[PDB]
């Protein structure tokens, strides 16, 4: 991924977080969790599935081949026939096959990019208040309970308290 | 007290290709094409096709005598014709704009047969011993196409003119067929239209037909020397046509009201079984049953199909690559 | 102190679609299809286009006294058929490969009527009294093509072998005309050809034509059970054509000298209004004035047209995200 | 935005900036103003009017369909021009309606990109000597004049001095 | 102490372009169109080419005496036609269907030339002086095709019926000619086929043909006011072809055992030298060697081309932005 | 680019690097030196050849032109061939030469984005130990001996030492 968070400086995914793409994992005296980011994850969702149905409805033609016969007399004319259904046929081949092969590189790149950003969002609030690990893990220097995690996530963090 | 960002992983082993990496698992994905066909022919708009079983195109629309079963209306949303239809042209000749017919014919979606000129149309002519052991039906041995009449003379008094005549005072266009015969040498034509120089001339407000017999010798075919020339045309609303011959006249008898389709319209040669159940996508091969958007089955289909295309899969991504730990 | 990096916002409402996101609104943006037209034919090149008015392609170019308005040279950029148009085909009968004829009259930019068979080339038949009441002119009630004559017989003296000959010696191909007349009846054959079996026969360099009258009654069509089978050919330069018939000849009078275009060439069957104007890019629905890439108003034009597509809208974002506050 | 500077972490644009695409608002003793960076936002007007044009260029070929007319017995030559000419009727379609969705969202990419850089280039001038507000805004911790603020946009900010 | 991230560069100025920029300077790149050729043709599977030199492709399978260097049995990956060849058809007349015909003959690989029907096969006539002056060979002055023969009348008793039959009993398809003559005159008529009418009648299980000689003086054309209709057919494997005639028949003498071929088929129109050397893909412009994707030479081609565009370039970046310092 | 290192705020590349595409230079007692990052240029190789041939292998079908000829009186069917084999001639030719230049702005961004991801992850090894110059330099504020500097290219420094 050339945004270097996916299998990069955050090398592994958690099996743990079922319930979306994106999201968090805290440590505190309440205990431990997995937390979905669920404006990230549906903000992605909404995309990829724009993406998905837009490849669909482009993609609603159809190349229509015939029947038709033509006899030993006609072999110009069957030939052309031939060569033109087979030539829409590669076209739209190529089109469908390199399309797939774009869109999958980009998308792995879309979801490479929010966790970055996500990551980014993270260490923007918490400044000096919490030691980055590089793994995309902050230690805080002062005690996180539920409520100064929930406001990490919900981006409302509050610097000049603790 | 610590707070970690991360990323979904599951059990997922399907793979995608992106240009720069081949086989990369990912969390979700759907795939685009569809390679499964049901391997038969069903109803399309909840309307049946039109098996052929053992008669060909010509000899269905002929009226050949042993494709009874099918004679008369018919009506359907596709055609299907069999490999091994074994009956077709049974009087040897060539069917002009035989392949023309077949794409007008794939067009339709319905026809009335009905009688367009009646025996007695012919004064002077006998109408009732135009048979040919060529042509059996599944009882008599010798017979003849049941949508054309072989005329020939009577008694021995000379081919006279014959004249027919049909205004088409209906809606739908009408498919009608006749021919010109060849026989094999000049006493086999004298003994069936007498002498001279004969004609068969047909005319329309928009179409004219005139030929000769051309009297020679071809290789046998189903026991005949000789040679029918098949001929076919469209009789357009408010049209008329004009028939005038005074010899080897293979006359019209029967014709089809036709009734041209909105749709597509298909003619498939194939096997497979005509069964009892609906569709709204059939190729050639089998009949569809997806969402998807690309298929690999068939370029050639009637009904509302996804697009064809040669590829084995087209996987797209939609979840992130799956690195479970 | 501070300093804030930012980015332009705007009034802009104006939307762009994404693969990722529908009606997002950008600060700049353009759109490269064009949906406007002028509802009119206009110049090309400033060479105005032929209006055929009231008359057909073939009546235009066969010479039918009702269109005497177009009768001689033109010059064209393209061609306007108008849907009603009455006069083409007066006496009843097939103009044989019509759809070649329109297609090679469509590659042509203009034509030099000339004489090309004086009524004095036929040696000892009458060219004065091939007149009919199906092809009226504005005056007379009988007339027939400028460009071909109906020849008959004289006095009644037996129809003789005429013969006429042309050695193309100009640099241009010739476009010419002539028919085979089919009587209804042998006694209308007899009155005016006389006795006997008649032909017409033609030949260039590169071309044969060999044709006899075929005697039938057809429909009745402008009044006629007779037919004409009209026929046309090109004359190559250094080419020669002889003609010979002893019966049932519809001459070539006057033909025309046809210049081919180095452009595209067009036949628009269309109602609009021809004005006075100039365009660089003309529809069969009307004229484009744009720089723009696509357009969805026709595939179907003359010119320097932008690329026809069937999308409403080809927006481009060229600016950001508009996000005022 | 994969970048997620636009409508992100600087939440929205500026009306004020109108003489450009990319820019600064800097607040000092001598007051208030905006100011366009002209070198990155020229360097994105070329790309994209280059974009633009390379669009152009590539769609300047037109499939020309044809009057031509055909017989009741070329009903096969006659529908196998119709089915060509909608053949290439609808790859076109495709092709342009594909390339403005893809190019539209690469090109708001671009943009996002750009702010980016513009923001990482004064974070990487001024280091110590500023407070990262998180919002795209530095506060300064010494006095900075109006040629000290053209040196932070001009790219020759002096870290040493203050 | 200190360490630094950097990138590559080097010496190169080779340069992409870009959607957002033209003419960048880039450290590693890939160009996948070849615009290069060697101007000549060579063989293709290590199967030579057929050239024809002066003889046209009429002329070569009809065999016009002056063909005599191709008379027999070819192979061919390929058909090399010269643009100036002047021996084609030396007798003038129209070969019927001819571009049916180059299509037919550019599908194939190999023909062997066989004796059809031996002069002997016609009773009561004469084979022997049927020669003309407009087809010279390299010797006689006055020849024919070595492929049919010119059969006329003897003494000057009546141009009797005359008949010839072939089953073809092989594996595969016969490709063979015939023809009717067209005098110019009725005297030129009688001398060589007496008087009646005449007639030129022939068949197979599937194929019907009946044509009359048409009297009339064209332009000359190598010294003749007459003409012939030359034609060709196809005798299917386990097809019999019936001749009969009473007059104005060019015969079949030799004609040719077809070899369908799996590959392509092609027919170069070229003065390009053919030489003593290999390809595995050769353009009717010239040779290509090369691994390369795309090529700008010719759509025109045999063996495996690459992907005909109409770019003079196509360079893919691999490395990145030249920055040398 | 739109990653801002390659040609951004490192101004140039190193004729001296002569074994790969990305990597070091490095500057201690024992002098200095030229290092390729040998993991990131093989995958950006693989990446690329991969691209490379996946390009090759869509575009390896032909439509295939033909030497038929039509008579005066086939002007119509003759110029449907025509207008055909152009048709697939101009799509084909568009197919090309916009996938290239899409193909060649995404390829240098790829570069950028593996020059970016290489400085930070070298930037988030050393952490306080080191000076960012903002050059894609960092200078120690310890002495850094040969193994030291390996230990920074293989991604496992050694931050509590020194
Ligand atoms: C983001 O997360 C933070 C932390 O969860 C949210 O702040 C919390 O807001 C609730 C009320 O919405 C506060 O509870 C209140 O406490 C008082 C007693 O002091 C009680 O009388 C009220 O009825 C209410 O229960 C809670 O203390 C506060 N947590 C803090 C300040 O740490 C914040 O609302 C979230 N923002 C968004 C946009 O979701
Ligand atoms: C980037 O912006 C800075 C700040 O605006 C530019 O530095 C400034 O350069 C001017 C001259 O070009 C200096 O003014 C000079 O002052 C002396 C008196 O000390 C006077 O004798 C000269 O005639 C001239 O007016 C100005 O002091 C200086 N500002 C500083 C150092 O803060 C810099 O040139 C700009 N660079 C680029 C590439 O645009
Ligand atoms: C990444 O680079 C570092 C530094 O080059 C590598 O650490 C080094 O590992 C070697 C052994 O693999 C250590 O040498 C050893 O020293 C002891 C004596 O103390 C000797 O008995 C052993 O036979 C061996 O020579 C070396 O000290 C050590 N360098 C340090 C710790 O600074 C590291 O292995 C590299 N990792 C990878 C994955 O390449
Ligand atoms: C790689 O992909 C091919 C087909 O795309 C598949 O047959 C093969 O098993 C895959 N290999 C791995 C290791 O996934
Ligand atoms: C039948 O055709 C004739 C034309 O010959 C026409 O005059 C007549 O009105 C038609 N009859 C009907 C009932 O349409
Ligand atoms: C969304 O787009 C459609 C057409 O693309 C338009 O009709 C509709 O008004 C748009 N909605 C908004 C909220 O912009
Ligand atoms: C006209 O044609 C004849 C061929 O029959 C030719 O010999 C003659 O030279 C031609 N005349 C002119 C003036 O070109
Ligand atoms: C820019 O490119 C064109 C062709 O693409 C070339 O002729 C010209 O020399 C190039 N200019 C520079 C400065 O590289
Ligand atoms: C030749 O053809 C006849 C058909 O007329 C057939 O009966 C005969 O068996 C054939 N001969 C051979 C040797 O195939």
């Amino acid at each position: 991924g050339i945004f270097g968070a996916i299998a990069g400086f955050i090398e592994g995914g958690w099996t743990g977080m079922i319930d979306g793409w994106y999201g968090y994992h805290h440590e505190n005296s309440q205990g431990s969790g997995y937390a979905a980011d669920r404006e990230s994850t549906q903000k992605a969702i909404d995309g990829i599935t724009n993406k998905v149905n837009s490849i669909i409805n482009k993609m609603n033609t159809q190349f229509e081949a015939v029947d038709h016969e033509f006899s030993n007399l006609e072999r110009r004319i069957g030939n052309l026939n031939k060569r033109m259904e087979d030539g829409f046929l590669d076209v739209w081949t190529y089109n469908a096959e390199l399309l797939v092969l774009l869109e999958n590189e980009r998308t792995l790149d879309l979801h490479d990019a929010n966790v970055k950003n996500l990551y980014e969002k993270v260490k923007s609030q918490l400044r000096d208040n919490a030691n980055d690990l590089g793994n995309g893990c902050f230690e805080f220097w002062h005690k996180c309970d539920n409520e100064c995690m929930e406001s990490v996530k919900n981006g409302t963090y509050d610097y000049p308290k603790y | 007290d610590k707070i970690c960002i991360g990323y979904h992983a599951n059990n997922s082993t399907t793979q995608v290709d992106t240009l720069l990496e081949k086989n990369v698992t990912v969390t979700h994905s759907v795939e685009l094409l569809e390679n499964q066909k049901e391997k038969r022919f069903c109803k399309i708009m909840n309307k049946a096709p039109l098996d052929l079983k053992d008669c060909t195109i010509e000899g269905w629309i002929l009226g050949n005598p042993k494709c009874d079963l099918l004679l008369g209306d018919q009506s359907w949303s596709y055609i299907v014709e069999r490999p091994n239809a074994q009956n077709g042209i049974c009087y040897p000749g060539v069917l002009n704009e035989l392949e023309e017919l077949k794409a007008f014919i794939g067009s339709g979606e319905r026809v009335e047969r009905f009688e367009m000129f009646p025996k007695s149309t012919w004064a002077g002519v006998d109408t009732s011993r135009g048979v040919t052991n060529a042509c059996p039906s599944y009882t008599l041995d010798s017979s003849f196409y049941r949508n054309l009449v072989w005329l020939v003379k009577t008694d021995s008094a000379t081919y006279p003119v014959i004249k027919g005549t049909y205004n088409n005072t209906g809606t739908q266009p009408i498919l009608y067929f006749w021919g010109v015969h060849h026989p094999l040498d000049t006493t086999v034509q004298d003994n069936l239209y007498g002498s001279g120089d004969k004609y068969v001339r047909m005319g329309t407000e928009s179409m004219n037909f005139a030929k000769s017999p051309e009297i020679a010798a071809r290789p046998a075919v189903n026991g005949q020397r000789s040679r029918i020339d098949y001929y076919w045309s469209v009789l357009r609303p408010g049209e008329t046509l004009n028939v005038e011959s005074n010899g080897n006249l293979i006359a019209p008898w029967y014709a089809y009201k036709f009734v041209s389709t909105n749709k597509k319209g298909a003619v498939f040669k194939s096997d497979l079984p005509i069964e009892n159940c609906d569709a709204t996508c059939q190729t050639i091969t089998g009949v569809l049953r997806t969402n998807k958007t690309f298929q690999n089955v068939s370029p050639l289909w009637i009904g509302e199909c996804p697009k064809y295309v040669k590829s084995e899969s087209l996987r797209l991504a939609t979840g992130l690559r799956n690195v479970p730990q």
